[PDB]
C-alpha cells in the first residue's frame, strides 16, 4: 500500500492569512492526488481532483499544488466556514488509501 | 434535410475545450494546455467514430479580467495586453513566466489588448503522418503515438502592474475545419474513465424490463 | 477448389472483401515474393459449450512462423495485406453461431484504471488469448479486462458488424473468408510496435447437442500474406 | 478414407526432401511441403513425390479431431494406393532376389 | 575498373579463360541468382622468405560462407562455376614469381603407403593448409605428403603449367584472373563428397628484399560463383 502521512493533524491560524496543509506520500504517485474537506456537522465535499485544478462549483481561495511524493493545500484568506478537517488520497495503485485528518482552530 | 447528416455539418461546430485563470505578479500564474480533445466527453465521443481524421484547426480566446483586492490609495490602469504563445511539437516551452522561451522566433504568438474582438489564429494539419489517429494499437508506453501531437499553447500578461492585482480568466473554443473521417468505429458505451488510455470499467448492454413479451 | 501458394495446399468449395477495396502494391524498397506466400495455418482451439471467444493480434502470429518470421527481425519497416480462412467442422446435429470480425487498431483496456496492459497479455505467439464470461477484478496489475459483451473495448458487442465480418451459422454455413487491405496512416510503419489488425471469433449463440456427438467443435484459422513489401537494403 | 459419411477432420501429409529430417511436431511440419486434407470435403488425396535409387518421410498428422455425431462409431481407417506418374527410366536388368531355389521342381 | 556484384564491389584494372568455354547453365532444377553471386574473399596468407606454398579446396571453402554456404546443406545436388581473383601486392624493391594453377580433380597422396588422408588434412574451411619443403616421414598414419616438388600427386611440379594457370612476377605483373567452367563426368554431383576444383600457389623464385622493407607479402584470394544451380524443390 501507499501510506500518505498528514503529520500536523491540529492546524491553528487567524482569519486572513495563507495556510498551508502538508500531504506526504510512501512513494511517487505520479500527481494523482485528490483534496477533500469533511465539515463539523458530517458532510464530505471534494475540493481538488489533481494536483492544482479545483472543482466546479468551490471559491477561488483554495490551491494546491506538488510533486513526486511531497503535495501541499493552500487557503489564502481563511473565511469562517473553512474550518474543517482535510484529507488527502491517492488515485493510482489499488487500494485507495486516505490520509489522517487534519483540523483547524482560530488561534486566539 | 439531405444534407444535415453530412460529416462537415456533424464536426464542424465551436465547442469549448479549456478553461484557467492567472495572475500576474505571483510567478506562479500563466496558463498551460496541450491541444487535445480527450477533455470534454461530449467532443470525443463525435471523433472517436472515426479511426483516422484530418482537419485544420481554428482557436478563440475569450479573456476576461478581474480586480483583485489591493491595499488603498486610488486604483487606475491603462488597458490591459495579453500574450498567446503557440509551441510547435518540439519545441523550447517556459518554466516560468520570465524566460527565454517565450523569446523565440520560431514560436508564434499573438498580442491583443482588452476591449476589441477576440484573437483568432488557425493551425492547418501539422502532422509527419496522413491522419490523425483516435485509435492506436501499439507501443511509441502503450497506446500513446507520439506522431499526432499538434502543440501547446501558453499565456500571460505582458504589463507589469504595481498597484493592484489583476486574475484573468481565458476560456478557448475549439473548431474542426475541412473535416476528412475514415474508418468508421462503434460509438462508446462505458463512461471515460481516463485521459491518455481506453480504460474502462464494464457495465450492461441496455437498460432492462421485466419480461420479453 | 484447391488453391495452391507455394509449397502449402488447402480446398475451399462466398468472400467479403475489405472496404470495397482489394490489395495492391505502393527509399526504394523491394519486394519478396517467393520466399513468402504461403498458407500459414495456426493450430485449430477447441469450441465447447463453456466457451467465450478467442483473439489473435494479426502481424503478431506470424511473426515466428518461419520464412516470414525471419524476415521480421532483418527488416525495420514495411506493408502487408491479408487473406484469411475460417472453417469449423461440425456436423448435421450440432447448432451454433459465431461471428468472425476483423478490427483494425483495436485498443484493449486494462483491468486496473491506471496501468495499461503489459505485452504478454495482449497476444500470444501463434496462441489464441481466449475471452472470459466475467470481470476480472481491479486487484489485478496488467491484464487485459476481458468482459466478452465489451469486446474488451469497451464498447457494444452487437454492434461490432460495422466491421468487416462473416457469420458462421452451424445450420447453414460452413467457413469464412476475410480479404484485408492495408490500413495505416502513414504507407510504412514500425512493425514491432503496431498491430495494425486484430482477429476475433465470438460464439453469440452458444454450442448446444445430444449426448453421444463429440463435446467439441475445432475452429482452424488460414492466414495468407498478400502484397508483402519491405522497405531495406 | 474408408469411414462413415458423417464424419468429418483434416489432416496434414507432409513430405520431408532428403536432407531434412523427420519433423518431430506438428508445427516445424507445416513450414515444409504439405496438404491440408479436409475429409468431409473430399475423401482423396494425392502427393505426388520423386523416388529415385536422409532419402524422405511421408509422414502423416493431426490437424483437428475427428468430429461424429451420434450413433455413428468414431473408429474409422485409412487406404493408400501406390503408382507412377510419369515415366520411368530403367537400365541393367539383373534378377530378383524374392525368389530362389535348391531342387529341381518335380 | 570497380566492378560490383550484389553488395560486395572490388576494383581491378588480361584473364586466362578454362579451356575456351566460359560458364553456361545446363527433376526440374531452378536456380539461384540473387542470393549467391557475390565476392567472397578468403583472408590473406603472407608470402615470407621461408614459405613452400598454399591450396584451397574449392567447394570447401565456400561450405561455411554465408547465404551460398548455407545452400550447401539444403542442397543434396547442383553445379557450378568459378571466377578467382588472386593479387599479392608488394613495392617495386620485392622480388618474387608465383605460379597460380587450378588442377580439376587433384587427389592428393598420403605419407603412409597404406591408408588414405583423413578429413581434416584435405582441406579446412577457408584456411590455406600449406605445403613443406621436406618429406613426411611414413610413420604418420593419415597426412597429406607435402613435397612441394611433387605438389602433393607423385608428378613433376614443373609441368603443372598443363592446366590453366597464369605467372604472377612481381618485376611486370600484379595480379591473376581465372575462370574455370564446371568440369566433370556427370552433371550434377554429391556436393559433400567431392571437390572437383584445387587452386594451388607456389612460390617458385622466392621471395628476397633488403633490410627495411617489410618481411612479408600478402596474397587475396578472391572467389566469385557463376552458373549456380541446384536440383531440389
Amino acid at each position: 500500500d501507499i501510506q500518505m502521512t498528514q503529520t500536523k493533524s491540529s492546524l491553528s491560524a487567524s482569519l486572513g492569512d495563507r495556510v498551508t496543509i502538508s500531504c506526504r506520500a510512501s512513494q511517487d504517485i505520479s500527481n494523482y492526488l485528490n483534496w477533500y474537506q469533511q465539515k463539523p456537522d458530517g458532510s464530505v465535499k471534494l475540493l481538488i481532483y489533481y494536483t492544482s485544478t479545483l472543482h466546479s462549483g468551490v471559491p477561488s481561495r483554495f490551491s494546491g499544488s506538488g510533486s513526486g511524493t511531497d503535495y501541499s493545500l493552500t487557503i489564502n484568506s481563511l473565511e469562517q466556514e473553512d474550518i474543517a478537517t482535510y484529507f488527502c488520497q491517492q488515485g493510482n495503485t489499488f487500494p485507495f488509501t486516505f490520509g489522517g485528518g487534519t483540523k483547524l482552530e482560530i488561534r486566539r | 434535410s439531405r444534407s444535415e447528416s453530412s460529416i462537415e455539418n456533424f464536426l464542424c461546430r465551436s465547442a469549448c475545450v479549456y478553461y484557467a485563470t492567472y495572475t500576474n505578479n505571483s510567478k506562479k500564474g500563466f496558463a498551460e494546455w496541450v491541444i487535445n480533445t480527450r477533455q470534454v466527453a461530449q467532443l470525443r465521443r463525435k471523433l472517436e467514430l472515426f479511426t483516422y481524421l484530418r482537419f485544420d484547426l481554428e482557436l478563440t480566446f475569450v479573456i476576461t479580467s478581474a480586480q483583485q483586492p489591493s491595499t488603498a490609495s486610488s486604483v487606475d490602469a491603462p488597458v490591459q495586453t495579453h500574450q498567446i504563445m503557440y509551441v510547435p511539437p518540439g519545441g523550447p516551452v517556459p518554466t516560468k513566466v520570465k524566460d527565454y522561451a517565450w523569446q523565440t522566433s520560431t514560436n508564434p504568438s499573438v498580442f491583443w489588448t482588452e476591449g476589441n474582438a477576440p484573437p483568432r489564429m488557425s493551425i492547418p494539419f501539422i502532422s509527419i503522418g496522413n491522419a490523425y489517429s483516435c485509435f492506436y494499437d501499439g507501443w511509441t508506453v502503450y497506446g500513446i503515438n507520439t506522431l499526432n501531437n499538434m502543440g501547446t499553447l501558453y499565456m500571460r500578461h505582458v504589463n507589469e502592474a504595481g498597484q493592484g492585482p489583476i486574475k484573468s480568466t481565458v476560456r478557448i473554443y475549439f473548431k474542426p475545419k475541412h473535416v476528412k473521417a475514415w474508418v468508421p468505429r462503434p460509438p462508446r458505451l462505458c463512461q471515460y474513465e481516463k485521459q491518455k488510455n481506453v480504460n474502462f470499467s464494464p457495465i450492461g448492454v441496455t437498460t432492462s424490463r421485466t419480461d420479453i413479451i | 477448389r484447391s488453391i495452391t501458394l507455394g509449397n502449402s495446399t488447402i480446398t475451399t468449395q462466398n468472400v467479403v472483401v475489405g472496404y470495397g477495396v482489394w490489395p495492391e502494391y505502393l527509399d526504394q524498397p523491394t519486394q519478396p515474393d517467393v520466399a513468402t506466400c504461403r498458407f500459414y495455418t495456426l493450430e485449430s482451439v477447441q469450441w465447447m459449450k463453456n466457451s467465450a471467444g478467442w483473439w489473435w493480434k494479426l502481424p503478431d502470429a506470424l511473426s515466428q512462423m518461419g520464412l516470414f518470421g525471419q524476415n521480421m527481425q532483418y527488416h525495420y519497416l514495411g506493408r502487408t495485406g491479408y487473406t484469411i480462412h475460417v472453417q469449423c467442422n461440425a456436423s448435421k446435429f450440432h447448432q451454433g453461431c459465431l461471428l468472425v470480425v476483423c478490427v483494425p487498431e483495436a485498443e484493449m483496456g486494462c483491468s486496473n484504471l491506471n496501468n495499461t496492459p503489459e505485452f504478454s497479455e495482449l497476444s500470444g505467439g501463434d496462441s489464441a488469448r481466449m475471452f472470459t464470461d466475467t470481470q476480472v477484478g481491479e486487484s489485478n496489475a496488467k491484464k487485459v479486462q476481458t468482459a466478452v459483451w465489451n469486446a474488451g473495448m469497451g464498447v457494444g458487442v452487437g454492434n461490432l458488424t460495422i466491421f468487416p465480418h462473416q457469420w458462421i451459422n452451424l445450420r447453414t454455413n460452413n467457413s469464412a473468408t476475410l480479404v484485408m487491405p492495408y490500413i495505416n496512416s502513414v504507407p510504412m510503419d514500425n512493425m514491432f510496435r503496431h498491430n495494425n489488425l486484430t482477429l476475433m471469433i465470438i460464439p453469440f449463440v452458444p454450442l448446444n447437442y445430444s449426448e453421444g456427438s463429440s463435446p467439441y467443435v475445432p475452429i482452424t484459422v488460414t492466414i495468407a500474406p498478400m502484397c508483402a513489401e519491405y522497405n531495406g537494403l | 478414407f474408408c469411414g462413415s459419411a458423417m464424419a468429418t477432420g483434416k489432416f496434414l501429409l507432409a513430405y520431408s526432401p532428403p536432407g531434412a529430417g523427420v519433423p518431430k511436431n506438428r508445427k516445424d511440419a507445416m513450414l515444409g511441403t504439405h496438404v491440408i486434407w479436409d475429409v468431409g470435403l473430399q475423401s482423396s488425396c494425392v502427393l505426388c513425390v520423386p523416388w529415385i535409387s536422409a532419402a524422405g518421410y511421408v509422414t502423416c498428422w493431426y490437424q483437428t479431431n475427428i468430429v461424429v455425431p451420434a450413433d455413428v462409431q468414431s473408429s474409422c481407417d485409412i487406404l493408400c494406393f501406390v503408382s507412377a506418374c510419369n515415366d520411368f527410366s530403367v537400365r541393367m536388368l539383373k534378377d530378383t532376389p524374392f525368389i530362389r531355389q535348391d531342387t529341381f521342381y518335380q
